[PDB]
This record gives C-alpha cells, structure tokens and sequence, in this order.
C-alpha cells in the first residue's frame, strides 16, 4: 500500500519506490491552483533529477563520494537497521550540500561529454 | 586500499513532512453542490507520528470553507432592506413571544404602497417608542438582512476532506488518544471520514462517538481559558419539537423579491422544546465526572449554566428542520458530584429568525419560516466545557457549558487527522559508482 | 579494549577447509573497520590471507589463495570466520587475526584504511596429515 | 509456451468519455469561440470499425446547451436593468386593432428629487391590463421577474461554430447517410472538430441547419412512446422570408445615472403586420415526402397535421430571432392537412413581435430586446421539423402529429446526432516471445 | 491516418504506432481546466512509461511472464485474428494487475543494478 | 559533408508580449504581494522604442483594473444626487455648507443633513443662487472611496515570468528610440511609483548626466515631449484648513463621510516651489530644447484653457486631490513661487463614462513634499511650449522607456562535421 | 551570466549552454494562465526534443545533411564570425523546415528499430 | 608492493640502536607501515604510516620514509625491541616484506 513501507528499513523500503512515485500525479479556482501546484511539484522533482542526470530512473547512482561527516554509520546499520524517515532526519542538515555536489558532478560529466571534439 | 561509498538518489522514498495545502471536498443543498466530488486506508506498521489537534490547519480550512460557502449561498437572494420600517405589533397569542406586526411596504409594483402583515418572534424585534406597539427589526438600522434562499438547503450532510496528489492525510488509530503528542498506530488515507458540519454552541450533535470510553481533551487542563472537548462513547438522544402548525404566506416586496412569513397558526400556540432522557443524561454526567476526576484529582465537580445573558452566548443553539432554536440548558448543567455518587428533561426553546452565525459586521441572515410542525432527533456525541477561574486553593471545580468559536466543534472531528507532504527524493550511501 | 579473539579448528584432514573464527571481543562486528585474516608460513614469511569490510560487507583475498579464499562475518554472532578450501599441508601456517580501523581522512574516499592495530593472540593450523 | 508481457504505446484504442470541448470559429459567439479553426480540417475513415451511437445520450448536446445558457447570462450582466419601468402605464392604441400601443408613465430619473413623464411604444404581448380602466397596463412580467435590457452593442446573431476535442480525445463521426441516431454505425471516421453548427434558437422549425444528403430522415428515441420528440431532417430546404415592414426610429430614455432604456420613437408610414412567406408548392412537397417517411413507422395509417393544442405563444407559435427582433408566427397554415399516402404530385404566416422574452424559462428573469429602427427582412432555410405524435390513438386508423418538441436540446441533437466524444487509450500490453534481456 | 489501423489486426496495427504517438506526444476556468487536463494526461503517460523502463520507446519488452489466466489464447490468434479494441476489452480486468507486475520488475531491476559488482 | 546539429540553451531571444507580475518591496502592497541580478551583455546592440512598449500598456491596464476593483466593495453615493441648499462658509464661496433631505438607514425616516462641498464638486440647479447638485451625479455613479483603502504610490517592480527576460538600456543619454549599445538583462524593473499627475512628473527617477528630452517626433508637434530632469525640484504642498471629519449614515451600515466643521480660519491650499531652483531648471530645459529647435526663441505659456482636469497640475497630496495653477511656472521667454490650488472631492480618473469617485475629506491639515523629476510639454521664429501631454501613459513611459520584454528561444540549429553516428 | 554570451561568436557561445537551458522553471486567472503557460513552454520544448532524438542532451547531432540552400557559408565565418542572433536571423525562413526534417530522420530511425523487432 | 628488507640484521647493543630498513617495489605516498613481530606475540603495529608512530606505540622510532625507501629507528635499543621489525605495503595486495629480524 501507499507508504506501507514507511516503517520498514531503508533496504526493504527501497523495493516499493513505484508505489509512492505513482501517487505524485494520481492520488473552484483554489482547486485548479491545487492541481497546477501538484504539477509544479512533480516537474520540480523531475527537473532536479534532470540536472543530476537521473532522468527516467527510480534508483540513480552518482560519482560523488560519500562523506563520513554526513553519516559514519555502516551500510548494515543504514539499509537493514534504519527507516527512511530516520535517515532523512539524520542527514537533514547536509541535504542541500549533497544536492549541490551532485549537480557539480553532473556538470563535470557534461564537460567530459560535450566538449570532447571541436564543434562536436 | 580505500573504503569507497557513493551517493545514490532514490525517487519514491516513503517519507513526508508536515505541510499545509488546499484540500478538496467529496460527498456521496449547499454541501452536495460544494462537495461535488464522488466518494483505501493503509495501516503503517512501526510508524510513530506527532499529532496536535489544536495546531491542525485542517480545522482552520474547514472553518474558512464553511464561512465562504455559507456567505456565497446567500448572495443571489432577497434583501430585506424594504422591511426596516416601524412595525405596529400586537401579541399573537408565551405571553407575547410571537407578535402579529403590520407595516406599510412598497409591493412588487413601484410607486404603490400596500399594508402588509407578518409574524415575528420577540427576539427578532426591538421597541423603538414608548407606545408599546412600535417595533423595528433587531438590527436593520445597522446591518443588511438577507433572506435565506427558500430552495437552498443548509442541512449538514457527511462530507470528506481530501488531500491533492503529492499529499496524504495521516490518521491516529489510538482509540483513547488525547489529541496531542505521539501516536503509535498511524494509517494513511486520502480522505477523512464523513464529518457533518453541524452548527451548535454547547452540545455537539450528530458527531462521532468514542469507541472505548469517554475521552476528555484539552490543550492544557490547567489554563481556565481553554475549551475542554468531551467526546462521548454513547450518544444521548435529544428530540426537539416546534409544535406550532404554521401556515406560511409569501408577500412580494419587489420585482420577484418575495418575503416569506407565517400567515397564520392553526390550532393553539405552544412552546418549542427539546426532550432529553433523564436517566441517560444522568449516566452521561456520572461518567463525565468520573473522567474529569482523573485530571482534577480529589475535587468536587459542579456544573452550572454559563453567564452572559445573550441567548447566543448562554443558550444551546442549533438548526432543527431549518429553524434556529435557542434552548435553555440550565436543567442539564445544574448539579454537584463528589465522586462517590453511583449511577424526561424538557428544555424550553426560543426561535430566532434573524441570525448572524459568525458575527459578520453589517450583515445578517433571515431564516424564512417553515410551515406545518417541526420535529428532529439528534444524537448528543460530545460537550464543550470551560472552567471558572478563581477556584484555586478550594476543593470544588466549577464547569460551565460553552467554548470558543465554531472551530471547537470542527476540531472535535478532525482531531485525529493531519496533512503531510510527500518528499519522494532522498539520497543514501552505497558501494556502487556511476558507470561513466 | 577492542581486542580480536581468534580461534581455529587446528588439527584437520589434508585438503579440508581451513575453518577458523575470530570474535569481535568488546567490539561490534558491524563497524567502520576492516577485519582481516593473515598467516605466518612457519615463520619463514608473513602474508595477508583475506579481508572483509564490515562498513559495506565487501571482501578481498590474497592471490596466494585465489579461488580457495573464503571470508564471512555476522553482527548477530559478533564474529568473523573463514574456511579456505584445499588446506593442504602447505597451509599449516599460524593464523593471525586483526582489525584495521577506518578513518575519515582527506583521502577522497568515505574512509581510508589504517594499519592493523587490534591483533588477536592467534591460533595455529595443523592441516598436515 | 513461454510468453512475456510487452508494452505498446500508441495503440488505436479508445473508450467512451465525457470531457470539456472547446469552441472554435472562422458578437458573443465570435468572442467566445475565439480559437481559429483548421483551414483544411482532417478526417480519417476507420475501416472495419463498428461503433455504437446514441443521439439522445450525447453529452455534446448537454455541453452545447450549457454554453448557450452561460453566454446569454454573461452577456446580460453588464447591461441596463428595467426595474424602474415596473409602473402603471397609460397606453393608447396607435392603430391589428391595438397591437402596438403608445404608453406614457411617471418615472423617477437619475435625479432622485425629480420624476419625468416619458413615452414608450410597446407590443400587446408585452403589456398586461391590471384594472377595469382600459388604458391602465403594466409590463407582462415585471412584478414576478427582473427584466434586463440587452446591451445594444452585443450581437447574438448565430454563426457557425465548431466543437473541438482537447488533445488526448477525439470525436467519432457516423458517415451512414440514413443513420437513425441510435445503435451501431459501420462507417465511422475520426475528426478533431465538428462541422459548423449555427446556435439558432427556434421552437418548431429548425432554421439554417444541415440537410440530409440522400433522403428525409425521421428520428425518435422511441416512436411508440408518444412522450418523445420526433426530429425530421430534410434533404432539401424550404425558404422562409420573414419581414417586419414598420419603419421605426429609436429613442433613448434616461432612467438612471447612465442607464438608458431604448424604445421606439416614431413610426414612419403606416403600421403593417409582420409576416413570413413560405412557398406553397415547396411546403406541400415537403409534407408529402415527410408523410411518405412517417408511413414507414406508422404502417397503414392516415397522417394528419394539426396545430398544437393550446397555451402560451412560447409553446404554440413558431418563435425565432430575425434581425434581432423576436417573431412569434402562427404556423397553422403549415400543419393543417390530412394525408392518406396516395396524394401523388405563397403561404403568408402572420407574426407578432415580443420585446420582453424569457428564453429557457428561467425563474425570476426576463430579457428586453431593444427595438431596431428601419425595417427587418430575413431569409432562412427550413432544414427540419420537431413533431410530437398525440397518444390515445392506438385503436384508430389516424395518427395526429403536431409541431413542437421538447426543450432546446432537440434543436441541437439534430446537428450533434452523428458525433460522439471518445478518450484515447494509447498504452496497451500483449504477450510476445521476446524477453527484456537486460 | 490517426486511428486508421483501429480496425486492423494487432500485428498490422502495431506497425503504425508512430501515427498515434505523434499526435498524443505533441501538444477562463473552462480553458484552463482543459489545458491542465491535457498536461496531466501527458505527464501521467510519461511517468508510467518511465517507471516501467520504457522511456522513449513505442514497443517495450519486459521480464514479466504472461499468465494464462489473463489470456490463454495463442499468439497466432491474438496477433492475426484480433484488433486492439477487442484485446483491450478481453483483458481489461487484469490491466492494473499487469501494470503493477511491470513496475515491480522494473524496480527490482534497478535495485539489482546497484548490487551488481560487475556494473559498479 | 556537414550535418544538422541541435543546440539547446542558445543565447537568443525575440520580441514578445506577455503578462508581467508585480513585486513590491494599501492597494499596491496587497496587489503586488510577490517579494522582490543584472547581467551586462557585451557587444549587444538592441533596438528600443519607448512609444511601442507594451509594458506601459500593461501598467495602464493594471492601474485602471486595480482602482476599479478597489472601489467595488465601497459606498455608492446615489441617494445624495438631490437638490442641495448651499450657503457660503467664507475665497468667498470656495467651500459651501449644503443642506439636503436624505432618507437614512431606517426607511420612511428622512433627515435634514448638512455636508461640506467644494465649489468644483457642485453645479447650480436653479437661478436662486442656493440650489446646487453634485457634479455629474445625473450622468454617472459616484462611488465613495473606502477610508481603509490607501492609494498612496509605493515603489513596485514589474517582473517577467519564466521563459521571458527584460532587457535594459544602460545608455544614460538614450533618446527612447533606436539602437542601444549597452544592454543588460534583468528579471525585474527598478522601483516605479504609480504617481498620478497631469503636467509635472513627481517622485520619479532622475537622469544621471543631463536633462534628456524625449519625443516620438520633434518636428510633428502633435506628440508629447517628456523632459527627464537630472536634478529634482522640491514642491511643498499644503491644505492649511483644519477639518474635522463627520459621518452621515445613508444606509444600513453604509455611511457618507464629509467635513463636520473647519476649526480656525479658511485658507487657500497652495504649493511652494523654490524660485531659484525652478529658474535654473527651466534654463537648462531651454538649453536642451534649443538642440532640437535650433536658433529659435523658447517661450513657456500656460495651457489653452478648460476644465481643471486638463489645464491644471493635478495630484494626490495626502489623500486630497489638488488642482494647482502652474501659470507662474510656464510664463517666460528665453533666448518662493506659490501656486494657488483648488481641492476637488469628486473626480473621474481616466475619463470613464458613467463613473466617478468621491474622495472623503481627511481631518486635520495636509502637508506633502514631492520631487519634481520631469515635465510633459506640448509644442504649439518662436517655439511655444505649454505644460501637459497625452493620457496617463506618458507618466509611465518616462520610467519604462529603458525596458523591453523579450522571449528566450534556447533551441536552435547549426551545421557541423559530426552526424548522429547511430 | 544569463545571456552573457549573446554577443559572443557561436563557437564560444555554444560552450555555455547550461546557463540558459536551466532558466525555464529554474531547470487570479492571470496568475494561473502565466503558470500554465510557463509549464506548457517547458513541456513543448521537452516534447519537441523527445520527437527528435535529443532527449536530455545540450548538444546532439542528427543524420540530416546540411542543405547549401539554407546557408552556403562554411564552418569558418559561421562559428567564429557570427553570433547566434545573427545566425538565427540568417536561416529563420528555414527553421521550421529543418525541424521537420529532423523529425523525419528520427522517425526513420524508429522504423529501423521497429524493423529490428519484427515478430518480437 | 613487493617490498623487501635492506637491513639484513640489526641486533644492536643497548642504547646504540641500528635502523631497520626496507625498500618498496615502487614509490608511493605513504601506503606503508611497520610492525614489531615479537616472539610468542602478535605482530602489533609499530608505525601506522610512513614511519609515523602507531597509537600507543610506546617507542621513539620514526623516519621520513621518503618515496620507496622505508626505515625506522628509535636511536636506543631495549628489551622491548627484541622483535622482528617488519614493514608492509598498504596498497593493492597487502604484501609483507622480509623482517629486519633486529631481535634487539
Ligand atoms: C441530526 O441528524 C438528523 C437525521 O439523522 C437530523 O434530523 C433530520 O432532519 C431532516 C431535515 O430537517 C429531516 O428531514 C425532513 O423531514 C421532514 C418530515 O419528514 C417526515 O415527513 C415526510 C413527508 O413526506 C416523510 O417523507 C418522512 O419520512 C417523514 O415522515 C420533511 O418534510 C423534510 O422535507 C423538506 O426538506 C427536504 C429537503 O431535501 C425537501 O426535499 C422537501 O421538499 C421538504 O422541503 C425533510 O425530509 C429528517 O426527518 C430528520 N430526522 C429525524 C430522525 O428526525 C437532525 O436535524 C440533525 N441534527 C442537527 C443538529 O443538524
Ligand atoms: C515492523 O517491525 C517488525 C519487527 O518489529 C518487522 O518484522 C521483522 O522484519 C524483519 C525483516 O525486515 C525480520 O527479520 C528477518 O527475519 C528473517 C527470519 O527468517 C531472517 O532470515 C532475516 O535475516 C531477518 O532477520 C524480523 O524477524 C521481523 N520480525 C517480526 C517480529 O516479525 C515488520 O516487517 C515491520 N513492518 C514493516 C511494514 O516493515
Ligand atoms: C462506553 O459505553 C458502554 C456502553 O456501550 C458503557 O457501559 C460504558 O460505561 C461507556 N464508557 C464510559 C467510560 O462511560
Ligand atoms: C427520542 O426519539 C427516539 C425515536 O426517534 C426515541 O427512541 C427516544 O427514546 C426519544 N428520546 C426522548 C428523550 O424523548
Ligand atoms: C425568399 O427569398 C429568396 C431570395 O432571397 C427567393 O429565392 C425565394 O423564392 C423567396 N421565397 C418565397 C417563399 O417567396
Ligand atoms: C520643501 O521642504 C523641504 C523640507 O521638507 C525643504 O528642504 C525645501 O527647501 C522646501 N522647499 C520649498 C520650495 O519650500
């Protein structure tokens, strides 16, 4: 069910990403504004995945190393012993920092893809 | 010889944060028209969430939505400005509760005056002279009185408040939850249960019952200025009757602008009243004091009628059959309990046709009379109580009926819901690098 | 003191698995540390045998063992274990165990490896028959 | 066999759906239907496709109806109300025998301290006597409704409009020239927009509509119920020439701060009755062919055309908007005949003008149509009829048909009967032998 | 033409998918509602294809086996003796079920992509 | 040899008209609720035309729409279009005490009320010198402004929606038309105050290097000449009468506001402009005018005559609308100044047909101080210039002349050596 | 800065495409019309790129040959002697033609991909 | 990583220690450490990186350990030094060098 994995560990919860993804689009003037706003939030997330180079994916790996200062827990204590709510709270102060690093990495990747040849 | 972990982005992560958004309304009449969307619970295991019924923006939105709908419904209808004239009133029969008032009003044809008669309640007219005959409408010289649309029904029906996509409503499933703090049994819904937008000042009618016991909720229980909301686990039936058999007439005051008033009363004139079973109320008060003694330890609990005089402040008001009743609840809140006591009541009622439910400045609404007799039967599903201050250092607490504004009634049904925004993106370490 | 506590089957049939264990005494098995097995070839030389990264359940082994290498660990057991295949008489080496703590150094990695510091008293193999 | 699920996007699949259509066109209609049309509209014939149609359950008609009501209401909001005129009138006959009256009245003007004695010209149908004084009259409904004057700058002349589906939806058209409006159609095409439909308002005869291409087609939801309108679509039109011969002038009476009431000032020349001229031979041939088609549903019976049973001119006369004036013509010379089926082989209808009308029978509302100076002449094409068959004739050999149908929806079903709106469902799945294979 | 293959067999009709895709993938209160609905339908179809791993494809195979419960007909009759209208009507009751299985498979594949040492 | 390659993010644009949103930093604070950068474009020449700028047309429509919407939930002064029995309070007839019979909030109860009106707000009815009527009340609806709604101009910024940008001309002496060689891109305009005036532009922006005189065609003489000053002139305006507001109830919670009485003496409203600053400003203006009209005598005269709305300097000082006689400013030949002012309570801005607004009186005294930042002149071997321009658009072109709205077109194509290489 | 390269030659301006590409959407009735239009412009550009093969690319090549009738200049004196404004003006009469050819090329590629899935 | 000892023996006299030394197969930035392989004891680390002292090393031994030339000396011998001083790689496979067998 929708958010059924909310209390599950991150590992188990990562297996239901399509359940939450579908509910972002399907789930007087004030209601038209509400629909436009829901569309704007969806596109905001799609544009953010776009600049990160993660379009079309549910799970997208990057080339940004994980910094032990953000969290020094082992993977077993993250994926099997902690939920996503707890994780998002634990690294909340670094979320924007991580997002900026992802964008920077993609920008470097773009330079390595679009400027390899003269006018090509 | 390095330990290398990388950031991985996950979209569709089951996380959320508190948020305030625009909600829509579904239903199976102003409410059927407004809540036009036709009318799914997922239990979240191992999820603890913090609720606060007194900081719930769903109540504020319900309040604004009800006021906006009410005000919008009255716009395309007859204004009573032509009736703000001196009335020549004589007692219809009580001893003067209903008067037969005559006046000179322009009829549906311009530049033509017609003497007309109308029936008014004592509460709707004020003397304007010392001749014991001249009356004026209670507030027509300072406000615009709009006649309720005769074809628009304001009867409350169950409605459901629904979140837009990208948002969800979390429900607390703890049957004895006190309305604030952590809840360990949380489910996700898209829409709330069916809530009836019933308007009342002291007793909550046609609401939801508690499932295990009477639950008494208050923001503090030590601040005498806070409303105590008592949710019952068993309802008390209140049968309200307007025994007068009224024959209605329609007099025109403009080009298709009809004023509705009682033309005649068939039979005698009898007092409107509500009948509450004495044994059920006495048992209800017994169980209420048993629960109140848990918050106010070793205290005497005394129920008294509220102060203020004005019927809209101290009487129990409600919409019964389309009429607005103001009933004297003194017989319900006049008792002393010491905690060691084991365990028909007829409330007289007045009818008021000119009302201002939300204290709008310069505006009022006139409820046209309904002919025949009126009967209704409502379930008392909860109480609003306040405490008197000045009772420190004594053994007796004084409780009186009443509360704050209408939000306390709407807060009594939405107390178990909160709206949250879904945050589908998140990041986490994993031992896997982008293959580029 | 996060000491390692090595144990071994000792006597074994030739070509048997080199069963061994090493408890995470006063330490978590799931920690930001790399746990490893090593052995002394009858004191002729020291060599690394295997390692497992508790931080991410990763593993590696020395080319000397190659396909025979094995390593595992569990948090529920709070211990590491190994059982290299084909432990012929040449494998009857003393078996050492140690943990190399991970550190958040400016290595452009989540954590860098350290020199092994917490060493077990060890146990010897007797795989000859 | 080992089969795998494969996703196909763009499959030619649709389902019935109701959506909001937008209006396009090549004045309230020009302003509303602001979207331009396709200069060369496309149509795709779907071979081997059978689609069920039902012209009496077509939500395109309901949407067209709502759009007409909405535009007329919006177009009358920023206009002059005639409440100040609901006074006793002193009316003297100008002439028929009093069809047009010269009415004087005492009305308070824009200055609240002064009243003026104004004169205006009204038609008998708009004036009701209220006393035994033969000269004392009031406006027909001013004491029961609010009469709003139409703005002289806003034109309601019908123009062709096209209803177009939004992206993701399509309109299916039935190309069977003799389709009866219900059931399966085996020649179906897909269009994005409907043909040009004129929102003409009438009560008995359908004007300026589409003609049948092969024969007269008579459609009814159920020909035996006698509670359903029979819509007759002609394959050849009949010309109806309607004239209002009075040469009028326009006068403006100020009834408030910028609220001008428009009435007729003077009438130049003689007063003459408005009328419509229908060619006698063409109508006689039209009725002959209608009878020939009606006899197919009512076998071996005599067909008699009669005028409606009675009541208000709104329901017993032919009502139409000609030049901006509303004509109510006595269509009794057209539906007064007996036919047996073996009849092998200028009609001037008197008309009244009514300035205060209540279209769609709105409760508490009415519209005043300002008079137009000069003379009015219209030439319209009669493209169909609305007939009601009287019940109670089951035990006789003669059926009685009278002009007039149900509400205004019957005048639009006759154009929208061939269209339905469907939603496109482009995403389908089917078994195949090929696996994802990474 | 648009929907011209509607009366054709599934095999014949599946070769013209670009005809409908080209029309569906291109393009006060009443007009805004029409525009918002068109946007919502576009975004819902694009999201659903994205979460199925079918972005940019008109024909997209999957790893979900076909269940004889959904349809026990052979491919020769489904593809050469049926139209898409008849097929979609025949399996309407199972369409949402099929979609959920596709989503689960795609999500598992992406999870599998982060556990595959060769690809990491 | 060469293949088509698609580039997305191309730094190009085209002229476009869109709806700009208003961001403030009161009707304007409520309307311009969005809270509030510049990229200089090197080697970019862009053609501007301040007289074809749709930002001005939008601003004009926004001002009219906001004023119209603000006056809807307010008192309509229709029961006051009655005969007024007016007697002079004094000058000697500028302000009258008018008595009238008006039905109050209670029907059939008619009261004899007194109200204070200015001479410009009333018209004689009869020849008895006592019977007056409100000006144009028989042909228009006079709506009283709500006393709780303020129209005070505040700085506002017009901002382009996403996908659009505003190009600004950074040439300090740009004449309002033709190519600009120092162009920058902004998202929002500078703060512009929607000040309403008919002859002098108040509280606007100053030129930085010189007085700039702009005209669509300096040889047409049917065009407004907008003079942008490089130094402001202070104009200190006051209404010395000490008024006490009175409220007359004309309906059920519908009240008419007037002046109950004036405390002390009745004195004329006026504006004080420094004589030396005006004389130097006018000299500099002539110096610039002689560049377009060479070897000519420059003469400033008062406008041709007519209703104060078109021939006097109209402005809102402190909620009251002043109509000041500017003749002392435009009466000179080139080769303290106290301007008397009238107060008018019933005004019709933008010359709407059938509508007017009543400005309720403000008690106490009114003082304001404005900066004269520009002039509107119309040209009739001597050149005759008179104050006054065209409609209200001329007061906004003077601020929006340096901006144009363009649409961004990030997608384009070009040839290169590489193909798709499928 | 945004449009800072507008006066630069095409060869230099093409190296700073991220600056302008990410500005649209940062990646009562009038307010909704402005929001809906901004969303529609974003989607129209994404749809046009999706019709073409350029999905998610700043610079992408096609299989459409350059026609000397559109411009008979060589790469020299286009990429280092012209700005993008001048270039867009020079070939504006062929922009729609070029766009249609790009679509046709992608459609032919789709046909080849469809041919590769015959009976598959 | 194929390091080998340079100091064939270092059985130094008390308070006159001889240095331990070895060389790497290739130069690296640190990526090497020393351990004291005492008799009947675990070969606990002596210098965690580039001859930098180990935590709780309880020894003065240090060196620059530049490039591929690794060494360690405390400049004083003691009974605590009666261990084989071994160096090892900390890159690629953790190959061990022959010990110096100082036994001092
Ligand atoms: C708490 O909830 C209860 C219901 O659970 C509410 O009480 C109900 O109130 C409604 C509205 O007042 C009552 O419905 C009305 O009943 C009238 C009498 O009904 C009798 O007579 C009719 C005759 O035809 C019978 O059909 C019927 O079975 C009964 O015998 C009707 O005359 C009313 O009709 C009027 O209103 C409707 C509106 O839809 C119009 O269509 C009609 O034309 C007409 O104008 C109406 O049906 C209902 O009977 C009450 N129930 C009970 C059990 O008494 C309480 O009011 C509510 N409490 C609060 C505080 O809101
Ligand atoms: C809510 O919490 C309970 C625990 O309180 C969750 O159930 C637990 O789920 C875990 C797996 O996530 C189970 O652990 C696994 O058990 C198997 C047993 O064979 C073992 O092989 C695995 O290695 C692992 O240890 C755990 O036993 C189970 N506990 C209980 C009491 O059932 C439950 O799933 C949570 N709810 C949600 C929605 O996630
Ligand atoms: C709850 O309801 C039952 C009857 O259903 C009643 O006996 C019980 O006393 C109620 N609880 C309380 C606390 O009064
Ligand atoms: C109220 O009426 C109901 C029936 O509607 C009845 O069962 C109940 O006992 C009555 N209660 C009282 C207090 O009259
Ligand atoms: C009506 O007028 C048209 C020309 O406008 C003419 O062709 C037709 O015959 C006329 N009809 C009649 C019935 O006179
Ligand atoms: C206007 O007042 C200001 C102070 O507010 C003063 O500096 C200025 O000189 C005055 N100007 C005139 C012309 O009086």
């Amino acid at each position: 069910g929708f958010l059924g994995a909310a209390g599950s560990t991150m590992g188990a919860a990562s297996m239901t990403l399509t359940v939450q993804a579908r509910q972002l689009l399907s789930g007087g003037i004030k209601q038209l504004q509400a629909r436009v706003l829901a569309v704007e939030h969806y596109l905001k997330d799609q544009q953010l995945l776009g600049i990160w180079g993660c379009s079309g994916k549910l799970i997208c790996t990057t080339a940004v190393p994980w910094n032990a200062t953000w969290s020094n827990k082992t993977l077993d204590n993250i994926w099997n012993n902690m939920t996503w709510m707890e994780w998002e709270k634990e690294i909340s102060n670094y979320t924007n920092l991580i997002y900026n690093l992802i964008e920077e990495s993609q920008n470097q990747q773009e330079k390595n893809e679009t400027e390899n040849l003269t006018l090509c | 010889a390095e330990e290398e972990l990388w950031v991985t982005v996950y979209y569709g992560v089951p996380v959320w944060k508190e948020a305030t958004t625009t909600l829509f309304c579904a239903s199976d009449n102003v409410w059927a028209t407004h809540c036009c969307v036709p009318t799914q619970e997922v239990v979240l295991e191992n999820v603890t969430e913090n609720f606060n019924m007194w900081k719930n923006n769903m109540v504020e939105q319900m309040h604004e939505d009800i006021i906006s709908l009410w005000d919008q419904s009255l716009k395309p209808c007859v204004k009573l400005t032509p009736l703000c004239v001196t009335l020549n009133c004589t007692d219809l029969g009580e001893k003067g509760e209903i008067k037969n008032c005559s006046f000179n009003i322009t009829t549906s044809v311009r530049d033509k005056m017609q003497k007309e008669y109308a029936t008014f309640y004592k509460l709707d007219i004020v003397p304007i002279d010392n001749d014991n005959n001249s009356y004026r409408l209670i507030n027509c010289n300072t406000s615009v009185i709009t006649q309720a649309c005769p074809k628009v029904s304001f009867e409350p029906i169950p409605i459901h408040y629904c979140a837009p996509a990208g948002f969800a409503i979390l429900k607390c499933n703890n049957k004895t939850f006190n309305g604030t703090g952590p809840c360990t049994n949380v489910s996700t819904v898209q829409c709330t249960h069916g809530i009836r937008p019933v308007v009342s000042t002291q007793l909550l009618l046609n609401g939801s019952l508690a499932e295990e016991e009477i639950v008494i909720r208050s923001e503090n229980f030590t601040d005498n200025g806070k409303t105590i909301i008592v949710q019952l686990n068993e309802s008390v039936e209140i049968n309200c009757t307007r025994p007068n058999n009224n024959t209605r007439k329609s007099i025109h005051i403009g080009p298709g602008r009809a004023f509705y008033t009682t033309g005649q009363i068939i039979g005698n004139i009898r007092q409107a009243h509500c009948n509450i079973s004495r044994a059920k109320w006495n048992n209800t008060l017994h169980k209420i004091v048993k629960k109140l003694r848990e918050q106010f330890r070793n205290k005497t609990i005394v129920f008294k009628q509220s102060s203020g005089g004005d019927p809209e402040i101290v009487m129990h008001s409600f919409n019964c059959g389309g009429e607005f009743f103001y009933c004297n609840s003194t017989q319900l809140f006049n008792s002393t309990w010491y905690g060691n006591e084991s365990s028909n009541i007829t409330l007289p009622c007045r009818i008021k046709q000119i009302i201002n439910l939300w204290q709008e400045v310069g505006k009022a609404m006139y409820a046209p009379p309904i002919g025949g007799q009126i009967r209704c039967s409502s379930n008392i599903t909860g109480l609003l109580l306040t405490r008197d201050g000045g009772n420190n250092n004594i053994t007796t607490e004084i409780f009186r009926p009443g509360g704050g504004d209408m939000r306390d009634n709407w807060r009594s049904e939405l107390y178990k819901y909160k709206v949250v925004k879904i945050e589908p993106l998140g990041v986490a370490p994993t031992k896997c690098k982008r293959r580029v | 003191x996060x000491x390692x506590x090595x144990x071994x089957x000792x006597x074994x049939x030739x070509x048997x698995x080199x069963x061994x264990x090493c408890x995470x005494x006063x330490x978590x098995x799931x920690x930001x540390x790399x746990w490893x097995x090593x052995x002394x070839x009858x004191x002729x030389x020291x060599x690394x045998x295997x390692x497992x990264x508790x931080x991410x359940x990763x593993x590696x082994x020395x080319x000397x063992x190659x396909x025979x290498x094995x390593x595992x660990x569990x948090x529920x057991x709070x211990x590491x274990x190994x059982x290299x295949x084909x432990x012929x008489x040449x494998x009857x080496x003393x078996x050492x165990c140690x943990x190399x703590x991970x550190x958040x150094x400016x290595x452009x990695x989540x954590x860098x490896x350290x020199x092994x510091x917490x060493w077990x008293x060890x146990x010897x193999x007797x795989x000859x028959x």
